């Protein structure tokens, strides 16, 4: 995360460290004990992920972290055949054993479609993820945290080349500074609503990262929330 | 009523004092303590209670003041007077999380999985050790981040 701020520890208890091929090459968030989830675009074929519950500092051991593996990646059904990388940008990571539920390992809320459009238009969200610091600086070691503004439509549009299709939204500060960067994606862009916190768009991608005249883009949960809905169904 | 004899000298009993005959004010204060308290043990005592013949209807609560009063209302119902019908768009219909019309005209809430609503029909209470979306560690035992 360019420009943002360090997260104080437990925090953020959705917040999830995908390692893989590399690791730290994306982040998650907790829809619950068994399934946690992230982007498309994060599930390289044939490498092996490890979700990394409760960890905050990459470079010390924390009590608090809970590692898991993945069984199954089941991306959205419709994400890219060989189209545009980012559309439906969004996959449902089924861990194997349940994550311990506490403190630091809490699930986010999944609103319905409407609320969660609701809660995404009041103008701010929160968006956490271990990632560049620099636009191609280095990477976060300490859980890193920025407020985003929803940036509209008809500037999203005209700022980027990139047809902004409706599955997605764009946030960031109008001058170059502060945005989400590499090492990010997956992550969560949570709204909080007067204590509880709801999941309001995954953070995808990017035209680089913290330069004036771009604005980072996510993808709009709004219109997969019913598709994690029956996908994470315990019973 | 302060009359007897030495009966400032003791500790006041508002019991005794206040209604018997009548009690002042401050009678009702010194023995009273917590001066909250005492305004509103003090407004329905006397001065025509403007909540008269309860204005709120549709079940609301009329709270009088000393010169106004207002209305509780519950749920499924807005207005000064508790009069008119929570709709799910003037003030979230009242709900702590989600509403939704139904069945007929008024609200009905609900709260995402992990909450259960509370029993004023309105408010969402967990009913899962860790529900959804709250940092913990602020909250732990029962503090905030100052």
């Amino acid at each position: 995360i360019v420009g943002g701020e360090n997260a104080k520890p437990g925090q953020f208890p959705w917040q999830v460290l995908l390692n893989g091929k590399i690791d730290a090459f994306c982040g998650g968030s907790i829809i619950n004990e068994k399934w946690v989830v992230t982007a498309a675009h994060c599930i390289e074929p044939g490498v092996k992920i490890t979700v990394v519950a409760g960890e905050y500092n990459t470079e010390e051991t924390e009590p608090t972290e809970q590692r898991r593996n993945v069984i199954r990646a089941i991306p959205h059904h419709s994400y890219n055949a060989t189209v545009n990388k980012y559309s439906h940008d969004i996959a449902l990571l089924e861990l194997d054993e349940p994550l311990t539920l506490n403190s630091y390992v809490t699930p986010i809320c999944i609103a319905d479609k409407e609320y969660t459009n609701i809660f995404l238009k009041f103008g701010s969200g929160y968006v956490s993820g271990w990632g560049r610091v620099f636009n191609r600086g280095r990477s976060a070691t300490i859980l890193q945290y920025l407020k985003v503004p929803l940036v509209d439509r008809a500037t999203c549009l005209r700022s980027t080349k990139f047809t902004i299709y409706s599955n997605m939204f764009c946030a960031g500060f109008h001058e170059g500074g502060k945005d989400s960067c590499q090492g990010d994606s997956g992550g969560p862009h949570v709204t909080e609503v007067e204590g509880t916190s709801f999941l309001t768009g995954i953070i995808s991608w990017g035209e680089e990262c913290a330069v004036k005249g771009k604005y980072g883009i996510y993808t709009k949960v709004s219109r997969y929330v019913n598709w994690i809905k029956e996908k994470t169904k315990l019973t | 009523y302060n009359s007897g004899k030495l009966e400032e000298f003791v500790r006041g009993n508002l019991e005794r004092e206040c209604i018997e005959e009548k009690c002042s004010f401050e009678e009702a204060r010194e023995v009273f303590e917590n001066t909250e308290k005492t305004n509103e043990f003090w407004k329905q005592y006397v001065d025509g209670d403007q909540c008269e013949p309860n204005p709120c209807l549709n079940g609301g609560l009329c709270k009088d003041d000393i010169n106004s009063y207002e209305c509780w209302c519950q749920v499924g119902f807005e207005g000064k007077n508790c009069e008119l019908d929570a709709t799910c768009n003037i003030k979230n219909g009242r709900c702590k999380q989600f509403c939704k019309t139904g069945a007929d005209s008024k609200v009905l809430c609900s709260c995402t999985t992990g909450y259960r609503l509370a029993p004023d029909q309105k408010s969402c209470k967990p009913a899962v050790p860790f529900p959804c979306g709250r940092v913990s560690v602020s909250h732990s035992p029962t503090t905030l981040t100052r």
